[PDB]
């Protein structure tokens, strides 16, 4: 644990990033997470939505 | 723009409808802005035969 | 059936045309939710149930 305060910076983005990764797989309110699965599943006037 | 169809078919005189004059006959954009106008007339575009 | 028994059958193991449902007229009301009724041919489905 001497190196700690470096390991830390590199923890933190490396966190950072796999958060904003992991993002994508949540639908937030939508009925799928993934963009290809409604633009195929919708019409343009719900798929907008 | 004025036309005659059935009774049953004026809900497809509409954005984002799926049905058959919509198809086929009439098509009104996704951004259609403006008034659609329906009125029954039995009494004149019929005849008994 | 009567809709208190209503009646369930599976649909497994087929190619389904909907497209003869989309040209059909004879259907009153013909209204889809969780999908658009022109895509229903270009998809795959399992756990079909009339």
């Amino acid at each position: 644990s001497a190196l700690g305060k470096l390991q830390d910076v590199v923890n933190q983005n490396a966190q950072a990033l796999n958060t904003l990764v992991k993002q994508l797989s949540s639908n937030f309110g939508a009925i799928s997470s993934v963009l290809n699965d409604i633009l195929s599943r919708l019409d343009p006037p719900e798929a907008e939505v | 723009d004025s036309f005659v169809i059935r009774g049953d078919e004026v809900r497809q005189i509409a954005p984002g409808q799926t049905g058959t004059i919509a198809d086929y006959n009439y098509k009104l954009p996704d951004d259609f802005t403006g008034c659609v106008i329906a009125w029954n007339s039995n009494n004149l575009d019929s005849k008994v035969g | 059936a009567s809709v208190y028994a209503w009646n369930r059958k599976r649909i497994s193991n087929c190619v389904a045309d909907y497209s003869v449902l989309y040209n059909s007229a004879s259907f009153s009301t013909f209204k889809c939710y969780g999908v658009s009724p022109t895509k229903l041919n270009d998809l795959c489905f399992t756990n079909v149930y009339a």
